RNA sequence: UUUUGUAUAAUGGGUCAGCGACUUAUAUUCUGUAGCAAGGUUAACCGAAUAGGGGAGCCGAAGGGAAACCGAGUCUUAACU
RNA sequence: AGGACCGAACCGACUAAUGUUGAAAAAUUAGCGGAUGACUUGUGGCUGGGGGUGAAAGGCCAAUCAAACCGGGAGAUAGCU
RNA sequence: GUUUAUUAAAAACACAGCACUGUGCAAACACGAAAGUGGACGUAUACGGUGUGACGCCUGCCCGGUGCCGGAAGGUUAAU
RNA sequence: AAUUCCUUGUCGGGUAAGUUCCGACCUGCACGAAUGGCGUAAUGAUGGCCAGGCUGUCUCCACCCGAGACUCAGUGAAAUUGAACUCGCUGUGAAGAUGCAGUGUACCCGCGGCAAGACGGAAAGACCCCGUGAACCUUUACUAUAGCUUGACACUGAACA
RNA sequence: CUUUAAUGUUUGAUGUUCUAACGUUGACCCGUAAUCCGGGUUGCGGACAGUGUCUGGUGGGUAGUUUGACUGGGGCGGUCUCCUCCUAAAGAGUAACGGAGGAGCACGAAGGUUGGCUAAUCCUGGUCGGACAUCAGGAGGUUAGUGCAAUGGCAUAAGCCAGCUUGACUGCGAGCGUGACGGCGCGAGCAGGUGCGAAAGCAGGUCAUAGUGAUCCGGUGGUUCUGAAUGGAAGGGCCAUC
């Protein structure tokens, strides 16, 4: 939507990534959130865009 | 003259031992950022075509 | 193929796009033949 | 207008009827809420977020009279 | 001949004679019957028989797998459950 | 002197009339309009079928026409009578 | 004066004329890819295209659209 | 009004009455000045109206004449034809029934003349709608293309800035 | 190397000159006491024009082709997918352009959890003062709320909130409800890596139901699965997402 798309990479060092919808417009402090790895298999930091 | 084999069909189906046919099922190649998580493990799985369309698939592939 | 809408017969389930190139050339031989060794020694040279 | 639509099947399916099962599974309904009508209670067990009972169990259905919060709930069968 | 329907304000026939439409080539699938059977079968040609020669090809006897690859096993796969 | 007056031939085809498996695949009669004129016309030649030729009507083109006639693709194709 | 020959002869069509416009002659232009021919063996008082239609008296507003002519710098922009 | 829906508007002229006509009024669903705007000599086998004339158009037709018709002797078709020993009325009804149900009338058969019908004849209706049929008309729908036009290159190069 | 100049020298832009390609529908000469033609003599135009290949525009002048289905008959209107009640017969599906109304997007939070918590509405009373309006007390009650229309669970709250957490999971699966199929919807339970908690247990996103649908070519990164005589690499598949 106009709300736009993050992409984060992982923390691992893996290629894997993780993409969602977060929107800015009332709530635009970043994103930067825990995942599970499914290439690793860890719990890890998902950051920074493309 | 002979009988021809669809060649739009031999790209989508591979012959079994006991004769039937196996195809690497559909709806798992768009949308996958909309798709859920399960339903994409259902669509995963691989699969064999049914007896109800079957007897058209061998009238496709006569020869394999 | 055709069942009236709904995408004929094969159309449906998309394609595997990849074959091996040598199914066709990989040859079967059974354990009942070939008892007399090809006179010594069975190779590709003797099969051939 | 003149009535629009009126939409196709609204789809609710019912198996906690009578001695149902005896095999391997005993069944509730699909009506989109579940807790005491068709429910379990004491060490009975089957149902999750989706609130349509399947019960793993041999034991055919039974029905008997009240239970917790006097609901209804169903019963197993011995054999 | 059309129809759920017809005394029919339905198409439509003057009649007798001679004509007038679902077939099997190349393939293929199943059923029947027969020759053979983990084997079954020669195409073209030669041709002497509407039979005898001619075994390039064809089908079938093992599966599992995108495939690499393995095989009475094998893909999934951490896979060891 | 006349795309002038009137009026047969001749040509036109405005009105009336007969005809309709006709005498005629629109013809024959009377009135009417024109009648050296942008008139009327004999013989030849030139132009043709998605092509001709039109003071135009998408009119007419050897009895056939908003694609004639003849021979082929071709027993075209038709979820249709 | 012309016309749907065979249901329309007219208010439509045609016209001296009137207007708008093309054209310097190997003219413009046509049919043909061309071969040629016609325009024309004419030459802007000549020829082509189109509209308008005796004459008299007159004839307001509009360049947003669609086509043309001129201005020629710059923009979008091809092969290279 | 060759233009105005309600609307057969209004008044003057007019007719026995005028949704006629002419003129006036502006009281014209978007008449309007080069397709002009409006008059207008001449032309009209010319629409809307009037008068004057003349009449078988009419009141309403009467008689007279030929040639058909009629009748006869000869020549001799077509559309159509399942079959016919098919007459009223009342009622059923693919509903608009000759033939069915109820109930009348008619000894039997020709000819002149005539249309009430047989949903008469007359070319597999012509409107409408339907076919994943077709042809044409249009255009800033799509896609080409005859023609017109731009640059570059080569045929086609020596000299100058 | 910079400033300079000249020499040799490849190739563009623009303008100028010459003559020799090309041109002559310029003159006159001959075949030919010819109209078309060919070549010459002789001038003039002149590397343009012309002719072709590539290329941008312009081109209904001409040409090929498309432009749905529903409807107590069309048009006008309303309809085509998903989703909900009543009508709809105490098993179960269910007609009607019957009675009536929505979705086509959001939410790191309302998600996971241990613990803690519990309305609406009506009434009484208000203040410096009200265009709207305070916090209590009285009545009352699965009448509030749940991101969103609609209905029903609901305090064990699935309602909101504090702490931590991000399971908005990876490989699977006794399998199962639905449908002719495509498709959708649900899941016991196993294991990988973990979170809340004393722990059990729950978490496979949200209370349950709409927010999007295939095959194809293609985007992105990963990959000895493949790769075409041998070795790469382009290409193919697989995995992950767009």
């Amino acid at each position: 939507g106009i709300r736009e798309k993050i992409k984060l990479v992982s923390s691992a060092g893996t290629g894997h990534f993780y993409t969602t919808t977060k929107n800015k417009r009332t709530k635009p402090e970043k994103l930067e959130l825990k995942k599970f790895d499914p290439v690793v298999r860890q719990h890890v930091i998902y950051k920074e865009a493309k | 003259p002979k009988i021809k084999t669809v060649r739009g069909a031999a790209k989508r189906f591979k012959k079994t031992g006991k004769g039937g046919f196996k195809h690497k099922h559909a709806n798992l190649r768009h949308i996958l950022t909309k798709k859920a998580t399960k339903r994409k493990r259902h669509l995963r799985p691989k699969a064999m075509v049914s007896k109800g369309d079957l007897g058209l698939v061998i009238a496709c592939l006569p020869y394999a | 193929g055709f069942e009236g809408g709904q995408m004929p017969l094969y159309r449906r389930l998309p394609k595997f796009g990849f074959t091996s190139r040598k199914a066709a050339i990989t040859a079967e031989i059974r354990l009942s033949d070939l008892a007399k060794v090809e006179g010594g020694v069975v190779d590709l040279n003797t099969l051939k | 207008g003149g009535s629009t639509r009126n939409g196709r099947d609204s789809e609710a399916k019912r198996l906690g009827v009578k001695r149902f099962g005896g095999e391997s599974v005993l069944a509730g309904s699909i009506i989109v809420r579940q807790r005491g009508t068709k429910f379990h209670a004491g060490a009975n067990v089957g149902c999750g977020r989706d609130h349509t009972l399947f019960a793993k169990a041999d034991g055919k259905v039974k029905f008997e009279v009240k239970g917790p919060k006097n609901r209804k709930f169903i019963s197993i069968e011995a054999e």
